[PDB]
């Protein structure tokens, strides 16, 4: 209590290790009264002032013992929830060594108290953002994966401005960054994001490089055909055809190109698995 | 042109095919990411660096 | 025998410098203090202070919060801190977290960053650190993890074959580097009593059995008297002091006083270092003393 | 809460009495005090003082030599010491390249020091009857300690993912069940941390009491040792900083056991000296009555 | 300056303090190599504090000489033993660490000579030790690998046991005397096996008076006894395993069927020993 | 007496037959202890408390 007033001053005074502790001590006490949300909200709020001060180690240690505490309150996963440690995760620095760490605790937490296997879609969005601040781009590309319509956003604009970044582009260069969208939306079976993703994309690549094609279109459904991105072609194709479920339509397609069924063996594969029992 | 003629008969051709019938799953279609079981297989790594 | 650590603080082949005695002396902060006096001293070094020490101290030291990775520490431009957590270190990496609560786990681990760093210099990824000054624990525990060494190789030995391969070069060039005097020594951490003198002269006689280099000792908490309890407990200092002037004559023996508080935080820390240094002298530096209160 | 450490002291029910705390302080030191303390308080009870710690420092506190075999204090009737060494424990049971290499893996300490509290616990079962009714501990640093307090926990975890050999497995898990239910009740085990007047041992033991109470470990105690109390000029200053210290102490541990204690004018070393300064451990220190005993402990 | 200093706090009632200073002083000299000095300053040491009756510090001195005698490599010899001879007298035969001790030594015995189980003469030694701690069992062991001493007492171990017996039988004598027998028929030490069997025996008929009529035939005397059959099995067992003939051997056992039960482990040995 | 001469004249006879040629091991013979490899079988402990 007036221990509280004490410490803060340590703070705005230059002693950051003194305020950390014993504000941690003094958190420790209202779990052991079990006083819970008294806790969330002294550990949580402790954490964002000693982050905005650039103090990337006792923060990171608070935004830690909030989620341990948030565990053993149960407290479940909802908007209020994923509002605190979403706040935390702004104010931390994209090059603290122990970032994955932060995004794995909550990321966890929202995976124990929520329906969602690998998360909290909103959570997932903040925490995707931060990863690319620190260049994980291929950790970033998962949780957007699993996140919201910006995630999808972000997750075209990351691959695009990836693919722009390319100095020696190659015809099967569009193909490595194009086929990653199909794909892992047709992994967790996004048809909407999968089109949607697909379409932002391709007419980025249509309004920069400038590739000769000419738009086919029957039954509502468009495709871009390339005349020199054959793989683009497969991979538009591929995702039509994942939405038909038809086994003989996926065997057609692979069969005239044998190539690029070769080239995506692997995913393909799945993609039987998945669209075809 | 005509360079790429075989390939276009193909794709326009089984695009038809693939829509003659309602797909068995919509456009608007997006499974629950509360039902999301597995990721599929992992893509190959980009042979160029990221930045911004 | 020179009453200071300069022909440490200043050499430039050690790589190792390992920091033990028993418990409550200062184990870290001699060890802070050491370490600020080589990063000071050796400019185009970086140096790491790692303790192996279950229970951690360093951040209490220094006052900065220090976790599993590295991170500089706050005032220095190479000098770097770690302090490895047996728990945290398994799920970076029902039997991981039952691994984390044995006994023995913290000493493990402590040498697979030691391996770690082994690993690298073959690996071609070069060295992040010049020396490492350690924050081990009571004289004890801390011998048992110095004969980590010897045991992981005699049991290694009555044994992917690569990957073993990897693993018998990198810890025998630990065997090999500890046991050089030039690349590592060891410096104890005691003060004027009995129970700890004593305990000193043992665990010393353990260190040399293990070919391990002792060219230091530090007699730390004097009070070098000239009220009734400080000039009474110095007569008791002065006697145990004396038999150490007797013990290791051919070692080198540098005393330091009892400071009016608690030396924490690089800038006190530092200030009390520079005696490791330069030898204390009530006549010149007789005012320093109290220069660290508050 | 009263200053002093009476309650247990005279307490008939406690059986194993741990004494942990940061080094330095004097967890040798203290638990000699409470050794001393609960004989003399306790006369048809007989006491047994362990140190679980690869540097054993009982033989250099007391002053006596003590080995592999138990000892009874010299003085008293009813307490006696051991010190386990790793090395010869190995030896003993071994001849009664594997044993060799044994005892000199880190952690042997524990685990050894656990199979002797196992030994205790199945002569109970034997029939044999028990050796000591209370056992007071001198165990490391905060630290390794937890480590071996844990051992009961993870020997069980262990034992339970598993031709007298069935037998064995029997007489494995209920001595460490006992063990386990004997230390989560804190009428029979209690946890006694010593600690001085100084940021990086208090911080230390309220991190080691929460580890503990999250053991269910009965933490009734709290030694505040190397207080000056001042009122030269480095002893009023020092005592500054431990009054600073002390009244945070106070304010973290209001509903504990806080049992001050004074510097005294050298070491306090052999029965004779360290009875004299356990004495403050079951009547607080008092400066009015007690500020002559300070300096009787010199020489 | 040094040897007085704690010999002086010996006097004046601090053993602790001299103790361990001696260690520390004695740790020196191994450390300059100077095994020589170590040897006589830790064994005198030692000494003294066992004949302070100090038990503790005594007999960590006594071990940390072994410690050095192993680091030093000194050989089994007369001089080596008798060190280790002397402090076994002062040794009190209730320290808790005895067995550990008698150990310590013997294994060095063993170590640095061509004896498997160690040194006759310290055997000698540390047998009648183990007795003075009652531990008759691990005493009869010692002497039965120690010097003729240790035979005769080693019979006196044997025959002072049998007489302390409140219920004697006729099977009773048996379980005394077939351990004279076996035990030295064991390590091939024949000329025990008779000198031990014949004090045995004399005393038996000298105390008991048991009705007998010694047969002798070809050099060869069998106390016959008409109420021990056991003791006379025995007997003939010992000069049966001499001939190492077969035959010999599944005749006398034939013929006492229950004592060739009663001793079927021995038997198979010996069997195995004279017999191939 | 003759209650016990069945055994008497086992014990006689084979001695005298176990000692017409001299044995192969002679009564002072003894095998040097740098010899002796284990300690044969163990008998079994006496029923008899021991003191002295
Ligand atoms: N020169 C000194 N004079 C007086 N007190 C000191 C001095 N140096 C350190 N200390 C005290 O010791 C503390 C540091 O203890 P550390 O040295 O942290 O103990 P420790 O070595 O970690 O104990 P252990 O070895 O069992 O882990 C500081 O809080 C300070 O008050
Ligand atoms: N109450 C006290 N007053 C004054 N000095 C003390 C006191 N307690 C201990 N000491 C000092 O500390 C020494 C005893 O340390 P011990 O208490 O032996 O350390 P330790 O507990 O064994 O360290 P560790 O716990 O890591 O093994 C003595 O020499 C004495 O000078
Ligand atoms: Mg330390
Ligand atoms: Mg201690
Ligand atoms: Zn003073």
């Amino acid at each position: 209590a007036k221990t509280l007033q004490r410490f803060e001053n340590k703070i705005k005074a230059g002693d950051y290790y003194e305020a950390h502790q014993t504000l941690r001590t003094i958190a420790n006490r209202y779990v052991r009264s079990k006083s819970y949300e008294h806790a969330i909200e002294l550990i949580s709020q402790g954490a964002l002032s000693f982050l905005k001060a650039k103090q990337g180690g006792s923060g990171t240690d608070l935004i830690f013992y909030l989620l341990e505490v948030y565990d053993l309150a149960e407290v479940k996963v909802d908007d209020i929830s994923v509002a605190r440690l979403v706040r935390l995760i702004a104010e931390l620095d994209p090059s603290e060594p122990n970032l994955k760490d932060v995004i794995t605790g909550m990321n966890n937490w929202s995976i124990k108290f929520s329906e969602y296997k690998f998360g909290d879609p909103y959570l997932h969005n903040t925490i995707g953002s931060k990863l690319l601040e620190g260049d994980f781009v291929y950790e970033a590309e998962r949780y957007f994966m699993l996140g919201t319509h910006d995630s999808m956003i972000k997750y075209v604009d990351l691959l695009w401005d990836w693919l722009c970044q390319v100095d020696d582009i190659e015809d099967s260069t569009v193909a490595e960054f194009f086929s990653r969208l199909v794909f892992n939306y047709l992994f967790i079976s996004n048809i909407s994001f999968a089109h949607e993703s697909k379409d932002i994309f391709l007419e980025r690549f249509i309004e920069k490089f400038h590739p000769k094609y000419e738009k086919i279109d029957k039954n509502g459904y468009e495709i871009v055909f390339f005349e020199d991105y054959s793989d683009l072609n497969f991979l538009q194709l591929l995702l039509i055809t994942c939405q038909t479920a038809d086994a003989s339509y996926f065997l057609n397609l692979k069969n005239h190109y044998l190539d690029f069924s070769q080239a995506y063996k692997s995913e393909l594969e799945f993609l039987g698995q998945e669209y075809f029992n | 042109t005509s360079a790429s003629g075989p390939e276009h008969e193909f794709v326009s051709k089984f695009l038809t095919l693939a829509t003659l019938t309602e797909p068995k799953l919509p456009k608007s279609y997006t499974k629950p990411l509360k039902d999301v079981t597995n990721l599929g297989v992992p893509l190959p790594t980009l042979k160029y660096k990221y930045k911004q | 025998v020179e009453p200071n650590l300069h022909s440490l603080i200043t050499s430039t082949t050690h790589k190792w410098i390992f920091v033990g005695g028993k418990g409550g002396v200062g184990k870290t902060t001699s060890s802070c203090s050491i370490a600020i006096q080589m990063a000071l001293s050796q400019p185009n070094k970086q140096f790491l202070l790692i303790s192996t020490v279950p229970a951690h101290n360093l951040s209490d030291a220094f006052g900065e919060k220090f976790g599993k990775d590295a991170r500089k520490v706050t005032g220095m431009n190479n000098l770097s801190c770690m302090e490895i957590d047996p728990s945290a270190a398994l799920k970076d990496m029902a039997l991981a977290d039952l691994t984390g609560s044995i006994p023995g786990i913290d000493e493990a681990l402590s040498f697979m960053e030691v391996m770690k760093h082994i690993k690298r210099q073959e690996q071609g990824e070069g060295e992040t650190f010049d020396t490492v000054i350690f924050d081990t624990a009571p004289t004890g525990h801390t011998l048992r993890f110095l004969q980590l060494p010897n045991t992981l190789s005699k049991l290694l030995e009555k044994f992917i074959s690569g990957k073993l391969n990897e693993l018998k070069a990198n810890v025998e060039t630990i065997r090999q580097q500890f046991t050089d005097p030039d690349l590592t020594t060891f410096v104890c951490v005691c003060i004027s009593e009995f129970l700890s003198l004593y305990e000193t002269e043992r665990l010393i006689q353990e260190l040399i059995s293990y070919d391990m280099d002792v060219n230091s000792i530090i007699v730390n908490q004097l009070l070098f008297a000239e009220c009734k309890r400080c000039q009474a407990r110095w007569k008791m200092q002065k006697k145990y002091l004396d038999q150490i002037d007797e013990l290791y004559e051919d070692f080198h023996v540098v005393k330091m006083p009892l400071c009016a508080g608690e030396i924490r935080g690089l800038n006190n820390l530092t200030k009390f270092s520079q005696f490791l240094n330069k030898e204390y002298n009530p006549i010149t530096d007789g005012k320093v003393i109290y220069e660290l209160e508050d």
